[PDB]
């Protein structure tokens, strides 16, 4: 919703057991809403004391490992589980299938505020790094890099460049820092135009079928494969309204009785993983919240991408 | 009903060793036991367009653009040293015998009938015309394939190595004994009876064959050429690879055996070409055609099936061709 | 563009290897590409090879990769006769210009 | 459990049984003729259908391989320059007059072979139609690669009757031609049971051998041989 | 029906050996038997940036950073010893014959028609003009390519070896025999008659050709340049290597053969430049322009097809060119 005055690079963060089930329809890399919520929790915890705002997160995902296995005779996969403790009668409890993933991601954070002029860049960078080293990113603990060879501090780069060439060199150096990974971006325009292409191909086609067609490998008879522009993952694109926004004390057993609750349904969109050298600026990769609370639509996206 | 056996594999008689190439000088061939071997070296070739264009590369601009991108290659080359004009080729030939007996035969009764057919052949005429023609191919250096088309003088020495020592020596002139005529000579007849005793089963025959060719000082000698995997870059393409055994150029053994096999003159086509190799359906790779077609009923299989199954014995020339194929050997019978 | 992206990605995981693997003994180890294969050997050698990558600024290696990319094109004379080869060479030159510019400022 | 006869293939399980993990299993082997193919251990619980579809991959692979192995030759009708191919015909047997040839400006039409060593003949269009009529390959001619030369000869003295396996290539079930036993009976003009004596082997009872004319007319109707 | 054969592989005639390079002094050439061979050596070069820039390297500071880092190579150079102003180059040439007979062919009817066409050509006008032009290309040191360009005096000796001993010696003067004029000389007619006897199959011809060029004391000679795989570093990049056999710099045999093939003065463009090489589509790689374009119908393939199939015999110089292409050999036919 705003252009960041600076970009803070949180380095390689090893998230231990992240929620591999991103959505009721998708598994794998966690939701971008988890990353945006983590950055908002960082702004809630240490952002206010530094007189800065932390909005917008760019994910690089340097490493992914899924705690999964492939059973013999099946082409699908299953989630490795954890043994929950027994009940009070000594019996095994009912198992809820929860999957885990070891992530290694680096985050670009959009920083704007007067506190950037009040503190050194390395000071606020080290403060938000030591705050983020005791938090969670998708349900997993963050490994804070103890007793390895060379630890990685941040590099907060001011986006108000004095010259266009110096700004370009800064963005290319920051892209070179986060090199072995893929920027995950939102593709609402690509999914909508593919929906229009399928509607010209066949009418009454929903956005779900256009999302599904952009993920399966289509085999065409003369036997070739229908190509895709990018990786084109199905991402959770936010939450849509399923109920009116009830009063803060209205909903029974809410998390807090001061925040209003509204039952939601998952919104599914198309995301794309790209090499981060294929972007004009690294501020395009930032994932922003977008509530629009009168109509539900509690989305996260990448505005100012293309 | 005495049908043909489904499996009729035959072992080859007249097994040649790999023909090692060395380099040397004329009149030193009586002491050519220390001669340095011909080494397969490398040289770079730059080429322009010299093939037929398929009516789309015939435009002047496209042809000139193809000229400005020459095809650079590296070729394995075999040349004599500048003080060496003589190319020496040495191989051993082992004559086994028992050409009637197949290595594999499904039908006993067919095996007995084929053995009786070969026995009645040998009782009619032994391994004497075939051994004479094989001895003629020994005497001329037909195993020197392209190292004889421009050779000034070729000489072949054949030794009978009985107990690791020369039991009988023969020296020949490979240019006087041509590649066309199967004449008669006393030393050629003695080598014919030696190959006859080897092929019948009278004794063990091992022949050491040494060849000397007056090509020229530093000229290119032609070994057998290998097969190219075609994996590297187009600059160092390695279009041609020659055959060597231990840092030493050589001819393939089956090439020597095919050149000794070149005795078949009884094919139904004319004698304008001369002898061809004794193949089933009389195939010649250079001419790209098959003498002794199955349509003209003079291939090996029709002649053998008439000779064995229904006792229709062919002419003695076709009998020689059939027994020469049995000496040559192969996977006969239906797969 | 995706292919040269993966080349950078390959170099990216070459940042995860040993600091001095390019200084090991060998008869042939692609020493023309070794200035970009191992950027960390400038930490290993103070002046033996650290100044070599700075003075040389190796950006021609992608041209070698372009030669490998010239093995990715079809051997059809109809493309060479028409302007399809011209468009292929134009987009190849633009993308390896971007690749060489990426490989130029590796020293920062 | 027992062998599954799919095409010429027999999925024969092993008599012995094992219990990998906590489940029973069986060594199932895919036989093409007397030759085994791909072998996989199938759990006893697996259904016969599961077994078949499981090996279906190997089955399909073999079929594809065979088709490629015996793909018929193809002659090109080209112009005087010879670079442009106006027509392509899948030949059954190459003509008996073509030789090392390249199209010449003299003749408007030339027939050549698909291989590099282009052997051919300069023919007009009516002679091209005559050659295409007498030497065309039928659509399922590749199965003639899998059949021996004795069962495909047109001479009765050299003709050998097909066995149960050689007939079982192309009669019923998941065959290479895809036809059923009743369809192959209706092609030959007789009822299903008389063809079932031809298909079923084992003992000499209900093992009448198919005649030469009936086998060649069946090959004609299935588009495998002589179907121009 | 007489179509052109799909394969028409021809063995090359005028087979040259690899031309070894040694160095010495002038008028010691008669004692040039044990001259020290030219050895390929290494020398280091650093260079300024001197190619044409593409309008983006033309900035002053960026070009300044370019010249501040000169490029480094190690080039193989071939230099004479300082007590040597004369370069000696030795090779042998084999004249085979049977120029119209292909080594590999498909159609026997086309092969017989091509053989009859070549025999008809030999019948009216035998191998005399082509052999005279090849004698001229032996007479001038055209195989000293950049290697007689700045020579004060060039001399060529062509000896004829019969039984290991010299038969006819042909001492020449390559300054008199020009690189453009195909005149007549009695010794050149004698060498033409010898190459005529070799090309017609009358006898075996092996010629030892030695060229002495007076370049300068310790100057640069120009052997054949090889191909570099570029597997080294960038400082010692090894940008240039020169060809040698055994510690002795030399010229490639195909370079000598292309020098002897430069007899073609009958290309449809202007011949004031001089002779070009015998080749299909008349393609010289220095000019980058093909004379005898297939548009003008003066190339080898159109003339050969018109001569053999349609029996349209071309101009006499053009059939000289066609038979010279058959002498040089090729992979004519479909490619």
């Amino acid at each position: 919703v705003t252009d960041p005055e600076a970009l803070l690079l949180l380095p390689r963060l090893s998230i231990q057991n992240a929620n591999a089930i991103s959505s009721p329809l998708t598994w794998g890399f966690p939701s971008p809403g988890a990353f945006t919520g983590f950055v908002h929790a960082l702004q809630r915890r240490v952002g206010i004391s530094l007189d800065i705002e932390l909005d917008g997160v760019g994910i690089v995902c340097h490493r992914f490992e899924a705690q999964i296995s492939q059973p013999a005779g099946k082409r699908t996969k299953v989630f490795n589980l954890t043994r929950n403790p027994l009940n009070r009668d000594g019996s095994t409890a009912a198992i809820v299938e929860e999957g885990r993933a070891h992530l290694e991601v680096s985050l670009l954070l959009g920083v704007h505020g007067d506190g950037l002029d009040d503190h050194p860049a390395q000071e606020i960078a080290r403060q938000v790094q030591e705050q983020a080293g005791a938090m969670r990113l998708a349900g997993g603990s963050i490994l804070p890099w103890c007793n390895e060879r060379f630890p990685a501090p941040n590099a907060e780069l001011l986006m108000l460049g004095g010259s266009d060439e110096q700004r370009r060199k800064n963005q290319r150096r920051l892209t070179r820092r986060l090199l072995p990974g893929f920027a995950l971006v939102s593709r609402e325009a690509l999914l909508q135009q593919h929906l229009e292409t399928l509607r010209t191909t066949l009418p009454e086609a929903t956005t779900l079928d256009a999302l599904l067609d952009l993920c399966r490998i289509n085999f065409e008879p003369p036997w070739q494969v229908r190509d895709k522009p990018g990786w084109l993952v199905p991402i959770p694109a936010g939450y849509n309204a399923l109920s009116p926004l009830y009063l803060p004390g209205e909903v029974r057993n809410a998390r807090d009785r001061e925040t209003p609750l509204r039952f939601v349904e998952n919104l599914f969109g198309l995301g794309e993983w790209l090499s981060p050298h294929r972007v004009a600026a690294l501020s395009d990769l930032l994932w922003y919240h977008h509530a629009e609370p009168d109509k539900g639509l509690y989305r996260w996206s990448t505005p100012r991408f293309v | 009903i005495l049908s043909t056996a489904s499996v009729l594999a035959f072992e080859r008689k007249l097994d040649p060793s790999d023909a090692l190439m060395s380099a040397g000088a004329w009149a030193q061939r009586d002491a050519s036991q220390e001669w340095p071997a011909v080494t397969v070296r490398e040289k770079s070739v730059r080429g322009t367009i010299s093939n037929r264009l398929k009516t789309k590369d015939r435009d002047p601009a496209k042809l000139d653009a193809s000229i400005q991108s020459p095809n650079l290659q590296t070729v394995d080359v075999a040349n004599l040293p500048s003080d060496a004009d003589t190319l020496k080729v040495r191989f051993t030939l082992r004559v086994l015998g028992g050409a009637g007996t197949p290595s594999a035969c499904n039908d006993a009764a067919y095996r007995d009938k084929l053995l009786q057919t070969v026995a009645t052949y040998v009782n009619d005429q032994g391994f004497a015309e075939l051994a004479r023609r094989y001895a003629h191919n020994l005497a001329n250096a037909r195993f020197l394939w392209r190292n004889r088309v421009g050779a000034e003088a070729v000489e072949v020495r054949i030794n009978h190595i009985r107990q690791g020592e020369v039991a009988r020596a023969w020296r020949f002139d490979a240019l006087a004994i041509g590649l066309r005529d199967f004449k008669a000579d006393a030393e050629l007849d003695a080598l014919a009876e030696l190959i006859a005793s080897g092929l019948s089963g009278s004794g063990h025959v091992l022949l050491e064959v040494v060849a000397f060719a007056r090509i020229g000082d530093g000229q290119e000698v032609f070994p057998s050429q290998e097969l190219i995997l075609d994996k590297g870059d187009k600059k160092g393409q390695k279009s041609k690879t020659l055959y060597s055994v231990r840092d030493a150029a050589a001819i393939h053994s089956q090439k020597i055996g095919n050149a000794l096999r070149t005795i078949d003159t009884w094919y139904p086509d004319e004698d304008g070409l001369g002898p061809i190799a004794v193949e089933p359906y009389g195939s010649v790779t250079s001419q790209g055609k098959a003498y002794r077609q199955p349509k003209q009923k003079l291939d090996f299989y029709t002649l053998l099936d008439n000779w064995v199954l229904r006792d229709e014995a062919p002419a003695v020339e076709q009998q020689h061709y059939v027994i020469a194929n049995l000496i040559r050997g192969g996977v006969f019978g239906e797969a | 563009a995706q292919i040269c992206d993966e080349a950078l990605q390959y170099a990216a995981r070459l940042r995860e290897l040993e600091p001095g693997w390019s200084a090991t003994p060998g008869c042939q180890l692609h020493d023309a590409e070794q200035l970009w294969l191992d950027p960390l050997r400038a930490q290993t050698d103070e002046t033996f090879l650290q100044r070599r990558l700075r003075g040389d600024w190796p950006a021609e290696v992608g041209n070698r990769f372009a030669n490998w990319l010239n093995r990715a094109v079809s051997s059809d004379s109809q493309i060479l006769g028409s302007p399809e080869a011209a468009q292929w060479s134009q987009e190849l030159s633009k993308e390896l210009t971007m690749f060489k510019e990426i490989l130029e400022d590796e020293r920062d | 459990m027992n062998a599954i006869h799919i095409g010429p293939f027999s999925i024969t399980p092993a008599a012995r049984g094992l219990h990998y993990g906590g489940l029973p299993h069986h060594q199932w082997t895919l036989y093409y003729g007397p030759r085994e193919m791909a072998i996989k251990t199938l759990p006893d619980s697996y259904t016969s259908s599961e077994v078949r579809d499981e090996f279906s991959d190997i089955i399909a692979e073999f079929v594809i391989d065979a088709r490629h192995r015996y793909a018929p030759d193809v002659l090109e009708l080209v112009n005087s320059d010879g670079d442009a191919v106006l027509a392509r015909v899948a030949v059954s047997r190459l003509p008996e007059a073509l030789s090392g040839c390249i199209p010449d400006d003299r003749f408007p039409y030339w027939l050549l072979t698909a291989s590099r060593p282009r052997l051919g003949l300069p023919v007009t269009l009516n002679e091209y139609t005559a050659l295409a009529v007498e030497l065309s390959a039928p659509p399922l001619a590749w199965i003639t690669g899998l059949l021996p030369g004795e069962v495909l000869t047109h001479d009765a003295e050299e003709w050998r009757p097909p066995t149960s396996w050689e007939l079982r290539h192309v009669v019923g079930e998941g065959s290479f031609t895809g036809v059923s036993g009743a369809a192959a009976a209706a092609l030959l003009g007789m009822s299903a049971t008389n063809f079932r004596k031809y298909t079923a082997g084992d003992s000499a009872a209900n093992r009448q051998k198919i005649s030469f004319a009936a086998w060649h007319y069946l090959l004609d109707r299935l588009g495998v041989k002589r179907a121009s």
